[PDB]
């Protein structure tokens, strides 16, 4: 019976811990990993809290047939203390 | 909407310097930007914030192919920003600054960030024997820094007046019992040689020594003890650490000073030596450093050496050190294999 | 061409948290000029031991803000470092909407105790109007959005230092182990009959005057016993746990005689922090006492600062009986202060 | 070697692995090289 929207009783206020990470692939033309093979980065963290540990991940020749001749870049969360993060991200090439 | 402070701020300016000489500069032969870094130098007071200096013998890239770029790099800090201002100069044979080069504003530093002067001076002009900048082919550089802290008047009544405390020389006064030797009480001995030193500071700062002085020695042999296990050139550094509370000549002779420190449980010198070894890691001797760090019960060094070997197992495996550690000390290899397994 | 570049790509680390402060019955504050009502100390949670607090003066200050409410952010505590934060203030109306939102144009530098704020943040008359809905049930709800810029550097090319976690400079704690247990000293002092035991090395090292009595004419005959019969023991204990531990906790409570003790045995460093402590307790009703003490014991920094304070505040020091007594009995102190004011 | 690489989680407690550590170092080194990768 019934059941409309649930109120919160508190104002909505959020935190945002925005950091960065620069990753250099030396001799990238000589890496030569074939189709479907990854190259994982070194573990990095924010600095505010080291509970969350991240690491980028490249596939020099894109996985799956749709990305046959593409660079596929991924952000990975290595370890967290049994909780779910809600991070935002953006990549770019210097 | 311009914010205002409504308070009085003292622009404190902590200044220090570190003269530094590179041996046989003309034969270093590190080109295309290969850095030649120095050993970390603190800022006198507050040794929890360590600086360093950096140089490229030949300025990288086509634009600076002829100059000698110079840089100042901060190594460690307690996760906060510093606002240093730096000046670089060269001391001639007479010791008078000639090629002064100024920074027009305070620069903001953090852990790992390096500010400095590219195109600092032409190497060929500096190599010119007429200028006399290379006595005995040495290259001496003087770096003058000025850290601006900007504290705020010490919270109290009125606002404040000027001139704060002059950074009390507690460490040197404690040290002042060793060089002048200032009427000690008990006589040590380093393989026949004669040294004089007290008992209070030793018992205070080294628990193994404290346990040594009271049990069975203070009744009969209180004056004289003979120490036949360490060389004097590093005994001088341990006994200028126990007194003055800092070790200048640390990065050069950290190999046996760790053994001596762990024998007598000097934890603080042990950790600074661990930092010094960790900053000198290389593929050709990581096995030796790991063996020394397990025999002498270091912990941080085993963790950092195992991590370094995990990254650089491409080329550490070929080194003779790895064969020696495999043949002679298996259980450290097993521990490294668990470190990799936990990482993997 | 003196310039300096970084060789590291500019990276930033921004921590953007917020805080919501509610003031009950704000129109009941008795609203006296110069008043302050500090909020409870708040932190992001990932603060790294760093505490803030807002600060409202319900009536303004000086002249232009008399009909305004001033809101200042205040960095109460931080681990002895500069913080570079970007702060925003706003007031939530009855409909849960930000109304008086005005930010800080650039990041402003905070250090422990320093407060950055906006004078004339809101017109008080407009605030109290019931047509604006800014005070539902006379409840003022302030909203602050801090943004702690940090400017970090994070690159993949090695971690050099990595994790150090070196111990802090605990060289006082170990020294503080020679005193309570008292660990078999060598020579016996005496402060007006009572018995204390203490060493010779640290005393001779840190106080040259101690070295000159102890080495000259006593080490042959009277080496064990010396009587220090000119100071009270309740402050001698603090003096020789400063000589030992290198810090004096109970100094500001009883800084009047520690200056005398330090100047008697020529401990210049102890003399200067004690002069700093006395200088911070300056007031018009006792500036004469601090100046006389700084003149009798040949202090210089305290003397200069007391002379400057009396020069600024000669309006009311003249009425105090202390000034008249020192003027009638010791003329020469008046002449240098008069010359300075000239 | 591959089986030990996958299942190094629990082999370490077993007395056999300790026997190889005391008696056969180079096999441990080769397993490490394979796990590296």
């Amino acid at each position: 019976s019934s059941g409309p929207v649930a109120e919160s009783r508190c104002y909505t206020q959020i935190k945002v811990v925005k950091f960065s990470y620069m990753w250099t692939i030396n001799n990238f033309s000589f890496c030569r990993e074939e189709m479907g093979e990854v190259i994982k980065s070194s573990t990095f963290s924010s600095g505010a809290n080291d509970k969350l540990k991240w690491c980028l991940r490249v596939n020099p020749k894109g996985l799956d047939e749709e990305s046959k001749d593409y660079l596929s870049l991924y952000l990975l969360l290595v370890s967290c203390p049994k909780s779910e993060v809600r991070a935002k991200f953006k990549f770019s090439i210097l | 909407p311009v914010a205002e402070s409504r308070c009085y701020t003292q622009i404190k300016v902590v200044k220090f310097s570190y003269m530094w000489t590179i041996n046989n500069f003309s034969f270093c032969r590190e080109e295309m930007g290969e850095v030649i870094k120095s050993s970390t130098f603190s800022s006198g007071a507050n040794d929890k914030l360590k600086w360093c200096l950096r140089v490229n013998p030949k300025g990288l890239d086509e634009e600076s192919k002829d100059y000698l770029s110079l840089y100042l790099l901060l190594v460690s800090c307690p996760k906060s920003e510093v606002r240093a201002k730096f000046k670089f100069s060269i001391l001639n044979a007479k010791g008078e600054e000639t090629k002064a080069m100024e920074s027009q504003r305070a620069y903001r530093f953090v852990q790992g960030k390096d500010w400095g002067f590219k195109k600092f001076i032409r190497r060929d002009f500096l190599l010119d024997e007429a200028n006399g900048l290379l006595p005995d082919d040495k290259l001496t550089l003087f770096c003058e820094v000025s850290v601006v802290q900007d504290s705020v008047n010490i919270s109290g009544q009125n606002t404040m007046n000027m001139v704060k405390v002059p950074e009390c020389r507690l460490a040197d006064e404690l040290g002042g019992l060793w060089e002048n030797s200032r009427f000690t009480d008990c006589c040590l001995c380093v393989a026949g040689q004669e040294f004089q030193a007290h008992k209070a500071i030793l018992a205070a700062r080294s628990p193994v020594f404290s346990a040594m002085f009271e049990h069975e020695m203070e009744e009969s042999k209180k004056n004289r003890v003979e120490i036949n296990d360490v060389e004097p050139e590093v005994f001088k550094e341990m006994m200028c650490f126990i007194y003055t509370g800092k070790a200048p000549n640390l990065d050069k002779m950290a190999d046996d000073l760790l053994a001596a420190a762990d024998k007598y449980a000097l934890e603080r010198l042990k950790v600074m030596c661990e930092d010094a070894l960790c900053s000198n890691l290389s593929v050709e001797n990581a096995a030796e450093i790991l063996i020394l760090a397990d025999l002498h019960s270091a912990d941080q060094l085993k963790t950092q050496a195992v991590d370094f070997i995990n990254y650089h197992a491409s080329d550490v495996l070929e080194t003779s050190g790895w064969k020696s550690m495999v043949v002679s000390h298996p259980h450290l290899v097993a521990e490294a294999y668990r470190s990799l397994a936990s990482a993997q």
